[PDB]
């Protein structure tokens, strides 16, 4: 059981690092339009 | 040149009510079942036929008014105001129940003569029917439910009652006696009506969110004329989001609305027999080998079993009250109860 | 053809017109109420006629053709 | 050029042909892990036992259910709203009898259909189009989270969350009118004005359009034939739509703005159910219908039944049977 | 039926005297009874004790006797168990605990007799509902 | 002369009357009215209504029995209220009334004055007062003058609790009382240990804090975090990372605030349904979990007193009928209620043991204030319908009573869950007007005909 907690969180965490840092990697300019919003 | 060509001449005018051949059966039938409905909340008691108020005069309010069904002993009779029962007596008549057939009956030839106006209107403007053949839904759900189900039970009294709260306690009763909810012509219906309310938001939706940019100002109505020949709004950006979201989409516009109109009178349609079958009792009430298998095994259960003895007890606690005729005399001994509640 | 709602009710003949029926239909029904009128065209019961004094029976109409002569019975009891 | 920047524009490529996104990278493992676990357990769980009082339900087909008795059952009420996952129990087996694949199966649903929510919007973004599509969306969405999370939380137990079946599903519905007495609630009546009139609309919008089609096809062919997919050309005529909805009815109930009646065609369902899900929300926490219980008296004191009161009796019937063997106390008080 | 004078004439005490509430001396009892004692006692019931209810016949048979204005006023100043051999003010309320019991400070002894004159007349109007419980509702 | 004169029309700003108030988007003049005026009727509100509650309070029944939410708030601040939360003197309410209500004229003035009266744009008459919202300095300075006001909000808690009378603690010994706190929190493991706490039965998150110890210390920590945050703020201006991550944009910084609001109206909800330190029983009614605690005990109590051994007794489905251990051993009440073993109250931890529930302290230390205080709590059970008849949904009439953690909970989860929605919209339309694609697609450039097709 130790060992499916440490695997479930540590694949949670992959998971939600690359939502943030995929968010934080110049998502407004990802779009077909306007590509300069900062 | 004839009475009939200048009768016909008037009828169908361009007027602000159009009234045609079908205004003659829908606007009398319809305003006096509506009238009636109106007349009996606001005045009429269910006293003498069910033991209850259901009046503004007599204190209900908007929830629980109703216009109630006739008393069971009048079986399913017409309750004409000249028939044998009420003879003639106005007063005796709304005590009867007789205000329950007048706004059945007409409002069964009001919803006959809608229908003919959308076939009358439909022809003159030179349109296809579809209209028309949609609302045969609404028709077909109001003659089972209303005409239909007491025809085949012991009488009027056990049709639903024209009013809110009434109408609730119709559904708990098609619970507790029918097991309304297991039968699969009632699940069938239930995705027709969702699945309408789904299309209905999902179409809306996605047209207000592919609409073209055809003016300036933020708000968009502004930018639409009823003759352009373009459509307003991008089928092809709306087909490529659903395709990639969703994993289909629709490409065919027409067969978009066709299939927009084929899911709720559909649904409606199939909850229509269902409750035909209801009318004779044929209820999808029980799993045969689900009883056998509790029977025999006290260790069984399933949701299956479970809502089995919330039945039970609608029936054991409300047919009293709900059924006054019958004179249930149910010692609190013999009522069922869990623990304690 | 017919003439728009928004200029006829912003009219001054409108008005002269309404202000008198409206209140005189809003007071008849009024009266029909307060005058009792009410109960005695459509049979309702007054507060003290659902039941007699002493019993708890509802006066239930238990006959088809009997019907119109067991109501004018359970009223005619209420002494 | 680098690693990082490739996997960015795979992630939020237009071209994949389901698209992926940031909430996608969320939403595809939680949907997975949930649909995975409730089909296993849709099958092959062994009985729950729901109200923690040591009676197990069964819920699976393997275990004497059919596809219309079986659920994944909620997890017992002992358990209350505490957190239950697979390594919280000592075994696979205590973690079946107690309903932890419903917690499992809920969490990681919401999860899932809440970055859903957030795709719709993300692609809309990406193709240039108007972004509200994902706020209609968000009326069932609220709705779900209504029934697994919200009304457990102010019931106290995610027992009373809805079960994962059809006659499950039931079983819910019948209980919540026995306390909340829903049918009563104008919340619950704004949602069925929001159903049953989006299921009017949406017949009414599509039998108008159809029957307003262009002549394009001959009569042994599809008249969906007249219509090419991507046509700049509107296949029917709304203005003779608009003559045969404004003659039914008045001339001035009848739309011509294309874009008022589709906005119109969205708000209606859309504002019904965002209300049944806060009349299910609001519930929760026992702000019930209308109690018109004897409400109407006579000149003595009499109760007068109405309506009202046989609606009541039938709540009774349900609120003594329901989970028969789980009271000891006269009040249900959750 | 009307609120008549011949079901407001209660027992005023066990030797049997009868006195006549007025119409508004059992209205005010109804509503200092909702003020006071439905929280508990709502249509004749007792939910924190459901074997004692507030019947006729149950008041008949407690010690000392509650069915009549001035058992009931009395019980009201200084309760008891059913058997009379325990005096419970502590955890009921009465005046002899209105420091305890906020509520029954403002009342003074006519409301007393409005409350009980409530209690003795509604099964009367009521039949079986009144300490009949959920079977009768 | 002509009715389109006007700035304030569709024809001059683009925008339809039902959104009216987007035309003040770049009108900070009025754009301020509109704030200050609106200001003006949350503080009239406040006013107003604890006058109302005043005029309608009779001081022997509880507060709960009547309908209050503002009172109970003013009292749980230490003022009107003595032991056991008796209300000892009403005079405080009415000044907390009167004040808000007076200052209100105030704000409404200024508010009339610079919606129709003062200068339309501020940008001209000062370079303070005067913003453009793309001014990523200016903005963040102003953010940082709010966050200044907000610690010393936080602050002012702090003073009242430490100095000023103290507050209302239901958890102080004798049944309740008002408090000096002497010795707030401070230890950080203990206040952001709070942050940490899984959110779940038993834990609770933040809305388990249930000391007024750790209240006072957590609005220490977060006046100072406030005030710390506003000078940098003042000083600073975004960094790049930040510069390329959000939408810079009036409708956005709207939108961001619509998020943040959502997300405290549901801890709200939560805290004034399960929390019942910062929302004292005595004053709000019991909560959902604790009236149904108190049902056990009051039959526990009842047949004790008849001769049951309640310890010993075995229920119908084999668990104890009164008593049952919970899934981690501790003693319980038992029945349905065994969902709510969680709860905790001071009317309860006297009986509890190192185990849960002492069988000892139940069979000898059950004293008359505790069956008084449960038989209380478990008649005023947070349950009743729409209009206000008290007790479950098939009770009869008689009973007008609705708790007030059920008005406060269902009223916030509704706003709570609307002002998402209203994030969502607005966050969504920032986006797209940013990229210049709010008004519907450019038929000329269509971005989807430049896309490969996916098959
Ligand atoms: C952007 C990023 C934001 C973060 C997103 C990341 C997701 C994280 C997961 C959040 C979801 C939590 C689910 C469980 C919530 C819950 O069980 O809530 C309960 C908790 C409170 O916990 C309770 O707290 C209690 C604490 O009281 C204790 O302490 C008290 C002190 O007086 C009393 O003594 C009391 O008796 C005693 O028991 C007990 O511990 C209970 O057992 C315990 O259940 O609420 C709380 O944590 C408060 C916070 C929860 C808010 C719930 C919001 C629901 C959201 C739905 C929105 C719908 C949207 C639809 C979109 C369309
Ligand atoms: C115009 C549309 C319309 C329609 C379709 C109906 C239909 C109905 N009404 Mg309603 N009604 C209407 C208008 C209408 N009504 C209006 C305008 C009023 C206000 C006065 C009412 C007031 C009213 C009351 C008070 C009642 C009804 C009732 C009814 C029901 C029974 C009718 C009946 O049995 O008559 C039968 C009569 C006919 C069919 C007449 C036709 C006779 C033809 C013309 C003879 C043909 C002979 C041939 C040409 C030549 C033979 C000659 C020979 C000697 C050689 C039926 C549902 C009853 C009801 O609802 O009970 C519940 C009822 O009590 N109606
Ligand atoms: C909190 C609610 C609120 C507030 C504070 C505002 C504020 C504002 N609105 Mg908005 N608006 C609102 C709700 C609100 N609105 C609602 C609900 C709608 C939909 C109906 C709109 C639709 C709308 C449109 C279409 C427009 C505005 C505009 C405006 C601005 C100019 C108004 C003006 O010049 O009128 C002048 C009005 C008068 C001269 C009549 C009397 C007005 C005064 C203020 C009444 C105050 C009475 C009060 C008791 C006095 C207290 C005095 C006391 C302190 C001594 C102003 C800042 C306008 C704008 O953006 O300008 C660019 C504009 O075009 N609003
Ligand atoms: C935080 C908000 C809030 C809460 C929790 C309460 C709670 C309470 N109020 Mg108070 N009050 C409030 C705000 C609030 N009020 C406001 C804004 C006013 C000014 C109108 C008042 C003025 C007021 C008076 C004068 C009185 C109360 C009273 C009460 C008590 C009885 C409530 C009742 O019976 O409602 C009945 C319930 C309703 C009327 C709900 C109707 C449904 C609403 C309107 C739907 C809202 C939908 C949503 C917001 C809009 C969505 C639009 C969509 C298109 C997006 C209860 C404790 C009474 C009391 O007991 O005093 C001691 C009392 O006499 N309140
Ligand atoms: C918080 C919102 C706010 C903001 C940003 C402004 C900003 C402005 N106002 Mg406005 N105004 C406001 C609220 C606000 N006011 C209120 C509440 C009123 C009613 C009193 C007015 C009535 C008003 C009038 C009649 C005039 C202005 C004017 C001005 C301009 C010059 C003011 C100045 O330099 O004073 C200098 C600074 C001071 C005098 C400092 C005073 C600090 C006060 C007295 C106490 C502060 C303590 C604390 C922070 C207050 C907490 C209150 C809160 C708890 C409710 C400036 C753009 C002038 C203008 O329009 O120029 C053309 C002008 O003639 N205001
Ligand atoms: C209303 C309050 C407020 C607002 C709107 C802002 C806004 C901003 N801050 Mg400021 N700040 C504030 C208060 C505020 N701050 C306070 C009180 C302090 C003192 C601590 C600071 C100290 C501060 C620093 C040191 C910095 C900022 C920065 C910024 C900018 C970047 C924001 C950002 O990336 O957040 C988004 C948050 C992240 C990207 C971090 C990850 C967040 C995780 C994933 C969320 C987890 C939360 C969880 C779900 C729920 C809470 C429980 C949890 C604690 C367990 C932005 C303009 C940055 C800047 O540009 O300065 C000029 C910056 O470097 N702020
Ligand atoms: C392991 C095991 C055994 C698991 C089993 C678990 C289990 C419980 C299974 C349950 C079984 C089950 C499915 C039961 C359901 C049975 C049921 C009740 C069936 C009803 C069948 C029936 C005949 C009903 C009659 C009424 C009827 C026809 C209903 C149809 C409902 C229906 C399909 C509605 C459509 C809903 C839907 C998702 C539409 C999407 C349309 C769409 C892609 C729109 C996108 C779109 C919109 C635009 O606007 C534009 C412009 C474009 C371009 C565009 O694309
Ligand atoms: C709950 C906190 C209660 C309140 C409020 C009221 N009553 Fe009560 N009542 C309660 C209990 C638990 C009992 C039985 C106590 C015992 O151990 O015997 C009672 C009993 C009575 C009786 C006796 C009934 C009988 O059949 O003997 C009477 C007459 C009575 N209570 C009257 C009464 C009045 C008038 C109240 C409002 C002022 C009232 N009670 C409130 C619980 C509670
Ligand atoms: C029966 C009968 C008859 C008939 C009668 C009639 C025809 C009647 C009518 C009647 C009517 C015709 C009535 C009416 C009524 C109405 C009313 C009563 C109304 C009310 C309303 C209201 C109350 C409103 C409300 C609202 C809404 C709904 C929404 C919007 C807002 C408001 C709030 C306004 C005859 C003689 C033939 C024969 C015998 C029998
Ligand atoms: C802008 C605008 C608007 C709005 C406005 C507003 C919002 C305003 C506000 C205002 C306000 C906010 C006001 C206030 C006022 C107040 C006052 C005026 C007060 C007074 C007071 C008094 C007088 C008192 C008295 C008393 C005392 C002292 C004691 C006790 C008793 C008594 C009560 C008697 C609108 C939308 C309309 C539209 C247009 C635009
Ligand atoms: C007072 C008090 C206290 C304390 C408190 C505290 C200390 C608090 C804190 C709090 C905090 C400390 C909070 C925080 C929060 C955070 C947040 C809320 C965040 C968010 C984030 C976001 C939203 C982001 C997003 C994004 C991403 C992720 C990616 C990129 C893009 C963006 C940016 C969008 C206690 C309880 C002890 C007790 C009572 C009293
Ligand atoms: C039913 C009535 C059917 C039409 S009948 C028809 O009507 C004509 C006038 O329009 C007459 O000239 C003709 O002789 C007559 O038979
Ligand atoms: O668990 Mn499911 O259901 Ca909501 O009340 Mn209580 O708990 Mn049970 O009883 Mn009724
Ligand atoms: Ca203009
Ligand atoms: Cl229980």
């Amino acid at each position: 059981m130790e060992t499916l907690k440490i695997t479930v969180y540590i694949v949670v965490t992959f998971f939600v690092l690359l939502f943030v840092f995929g968010f934080l990697s110049g998502d407004p300019a990802r779009n077909p339009k306007r590509k300069d919003l900062e | 040149r004839g009475w009939f060509d200048i009768l016909d001449d008037w009828l169908k005018r361009d007027r602000f009510v159009f009234v045609g051949w079908s205004g003659i059966l829908l606007f009398p039938c319809a305003y006096l079942a509506l009238g009636g409905w109106l007349t009996g909340t606001t005045f009429v008691t269910s006293w003498y036929t069910h033991g209850l108020a259901s009046s503004y005069l007599e204190g209900c309010n908007f929830l629980t008014v109703a216009v109630s069904t006739p008393a069971n002993s009048m079986g399913h009779s017409l309750l004409l105001l000249w028939g044998p029962e009420a003879q003639g007596d106005f007063t005796r008549w709304c005590q009867l129940g007789g205000l329950w057939t007048f706004i059945a009956l007409h409002g069964a030839f009001g919803l006959i003569g809608f229908m003919l106006r959308q076939f009358e209107i439909a022809r003159l403007v030179g349109v296809r029917p579809y209209n028309a053949i949609a609302f045969s839904a609404p028709i077909a759900v109001f003659v089972s439910v209303f005409l239909i189900y007491p025809l085949g039970q012991s009488s009027w009294f056990f049709a639903p009652s024209f009013g809110v709260a009434a109408i609730f306690r119709f559904l708990l009763f098609f619970q507790g006696f029918h097991n309304w909810t297991l039968n699969p012509f009632h699940m069938m219906g239930v995705a027709g009506v969702l699945g309408g309310a789904l299309l209905c938001a999902i179409h809306g939706a996605t047209v207000e969110n592919t609409l073209f940019q055809d003016g300036e100002g933020a708000s968009t109505f502004r930018a639409f004329n009823p003759t352009q020949a373009e459509e307003t709004y991008s089928m092809v950006t709306a087909n490529r989001f659903w395709s990639q979201i969703f994993g289909i989409a629709f490409s065919n516009k027409r067969w978009l609305h066709f299939f927009m109109l084929f899911v709720p009178v559909t649904g409606l349609w199939m909850s229509a027999i269902g409750v035909v079958g209801l009318a004779l009792n044929l209820r999808s009430y029980d799993f045969i080998s689900q009883e056998i298998r509790a029977a025999e095994d006290p260790e069984f259960e399933t949701f299956y079993t479970k809502n089995l003895l919330l039945n039970e007890g609608i029936r054991a606690w409300m047919a009293p009250q709900d059924q006054p005729h019958e004179n249930f005399v149910f010692p609190e001994e013999v009522l069922p109860r869990g623990n304690a509640l | 053809g017919e003439r728009p709602f928004s200029d006829i009710i912003t009219s001054v003949r409108y008005w002269v017109i309404h202000s008198i029926t409206i209140p005189a239909l809003f007071i008849a029904g009024w009266l029909f109420v307060s005058t009792g009128l009410a109960y005695d065209v459509f049979g309702t019961p007054r507060p003290d006629s659902y039941y007699a004094q002493e019993q708890r029976s509802i006066p239930l109409v238990t006959d088809r053709f009997e019907a119109k002569q067991q109501v004018e019975t359970f009223l005619e009891q209420l002494k | 050029a680098n690693l990082w920047e490739r996997f960015c524009n795979w992630v939020t490529s237009t071209d994949n042909r389901l698209y992926v996104g940031w909430f996608g990278v969320i939403m595809i493992p939680t949907l997975l892990a949930a649909t995975i676990c409730f089909v296993i357990a849709f099958i092959a769980a062994p009985p729950v036992d729901i109200d923690g009082i040591r009676e197990p339900v069964s819920g699976s087909l393997l275990y004497g259910n059919n596809i219309i008795t079986g659920a994944v059952v909620p997890s017992s009420n002992a358990i209350g709203l505490h957190f239950y996952p697979i390594w919280e129990a000592a075994s696979l087996d205590e973690w079946l009898y107690n309903g932890g694949p419903y917690q499992l199966i809920i969490f990681h649903f919401l999860l899932g259909a809440s970055c859903y929510m957030g795709r719709q919007w993300e692609l809309s973004y990406r193709l240039g189009m108007r972004p509200w599509i994902c706020v209609a969306y968000s009326a069932p969405l609220a709705s779900a989270f209504a029934v697994f999370l919200i009304y457990p939380i102010g019931q106290g137990s995610f027992s009373d969350g809805m079960p994962l079946g059809i006659s499950g599903t039931f079983n819910f519905m019948i209980v919540f009118q026995a306390e909340h007495n829903i049918l009563m609630h104008p919340f619950h009546q704004l949602g069925v004005a929001g159903v049953f009139g989006g299921a009017l609309f949406c017949a009414m919008h599509g039998s108008l359009v159809t029957s307003s089609l262009i002549r394009e096809t001959t009569e042994t062919e599809s008249a969906n034939y007249g219509y090419k997919f991507g046509q700049e050309e509107e296949t029917y005529n709304i203005v003779a739509a608009h003559g045969y909805f404004g003659r039914l009815i008045f001339q001035y109930a009848s739309f011509n703005n294309s874009r008022s009646l589709h906005f119109f065609l969205a708000a209606w369902p859309v504002v019904g159910v965002w209300f049944a899900a806060l009349g299910i929300s609001t519930m929760a926490f026992n702000l019930n219908g209308f109690n018109f219980n004897h409400s109407v008296i006579d000149a003595k004191g009499n109760v007068i039944n109405t309506w009202a009161d046989i609606i009541n009796r039938a709540n009774l019937g349900m609120e003594v049977m329901h989970e028969r063997n789980a009271h000891n106390f006269p009040l249900d008080l959750a | 039926a009307e609120l008549t004078p011949e079901v407001l004439t209660v027992p005023l005490n066990s030797e049997g005297k009868t006195i006549t509430l007025t119409e508004k001396q059992y209205l005010e009892g109804k509503r200092l009874f909702q003020y006071a004692c439905a929280s508990c006692h709502v249509g004749g019931i007792t939910k924190t004790n459901p074997s004692l209810d507030l019947r006729t016949e149950t008041l008949a048979l407690a010690t000392p006797p509650r069915d009549n204005i001035e058992g009931l006023v009395d019980y009201m100043k200084n309760p008891t168990t059913y058997d009379g051999e325990q005096e419970i003010a502590e955890v009921h309320p009465s005046l002899r605990s209105a420091d305890i019991f906020p509520k029954m400070r403002n009342l003074t002894e006519k409301d007393l007799v409005a409350i009980a004159g409530h209690i003795l007349v509604e099964p009367k109007i009521l039949g079986d509902k009144w300490g009949g419980g959920k079977v009768y509702y | 002369n002509s009715i389109f004169a006007t700035n304030r029309d569709q024809e001059s700003s683009g925008f339809a009357w039902w959104a009216g108030n987007a035309r003040l988007i770049n009108l900070s003049g009025k754009l301020l009215g509109a704030h200050v005026a609106h200001a003006g009727l949350i503080v009239f509100w406040a006013g107003a209504m604890t006058l109302f509650e005043l005029a309608h309070f009779i001081p022997e029944k509880p507060m709960y029995e009547q309908g209050l939410i503002l009172i109970p708030h003013i009292a749980t601040l230490g003022w009107g209220v003595g032991p056991g939360g008796e209300v000892v003197d009403t005079f405080p309410f009415f000044v907390v009334g009167v004040v808000h209500l007076i200052s209100s004229a105030v704000l409404g003035f200024g508010g009339v004055y610079h919606a129709i009266r003062g200068p339309e744009t501020l940008e001209e008459y000062s370079s303070f007062f005067g913003y453009d919202w793309k001014d990523k300095n200016k903005m963040t300075t102003i953010l940082g003058f709010h966050l200044i006001v907000l610690g010393i909000g936080a602050l002012l808690l702090v003073a009242k609790a430490m100095f000023f009378g103290g507050l209302y603690d239901t958890w102080a010994p004798g049944g309740g009382d008002v408090r000096v706190i002497t010795n707030p929190t401070l230890d950080p493991r203990v206040i952001f240990g709070y942050l940490l706490k899984s959110p779940f039965g038993g834990e609770g998150w933040i809305v388990s804090v249930n000391n007024l110890e750790d209240v006072v210390g957590g609005h220490i920590w977060i006046g100072l975090i406030c005030i710390a945050g506003g000078i940098w703020h003042i000083l600073t201006t975004p960094f790049g990372w930040a510069r390329r991550a959000f939408i810079w944009s009036g409708e956005a910084y709207l939108s961001y605030s619509l998020g943040a609001l959502s997300m405290m109206g549901f801890i709200a909800t939560c805290f004034v349904w399960f929390n019942n330190t910062v929302y004292p029983s005595e004053f709000y009614g019991p909560t959902g979990p604790e009236a149904s605690q108190a049902q056990a005990m009051t039959f526990l109590i009842r047949d004790q007193k008849l001769g049951a051994n309640v310890g010993s007794a075995q229920g119908p489905t084999g668990l104890g009928k009164y008593l049952m251990r919970s899934p981690t051993g501790e003693i319980i009440f038992g029945g349905e209620t065994m969902r709510f073993w969680d709860f905790r109250g001071p009317w309860l931890e006297p009986l509890r043991g190192p185990n849960g529930l002492d069988l000892n302290k139940i069979k000898n230390d059950i004293q008359p204030w505790q069956e008084r205080r449960a038989a209380e709590y478990m008649t005023h059970a947070p349950l009743g319908s729409l209009n206000s008849v008290g007790g479950v949904a098939t009770e009869i009439n008689s009973v007008n009573f609705v708790s007030p953690r059920s008005w406060l909970a269902t009223s916030h989860f509704v706003l709570a869950f609307f002002f998402l929605v209203g994030h969502l919209w607005h966050a969504g339309r920032a986006r797209a007007a940013a990229a210049g694609f709010e008004k519907g697609i450019d038929r000329e450039s269509e971005p989807v005909l430049s896309m490969p097709s996916l098959d």
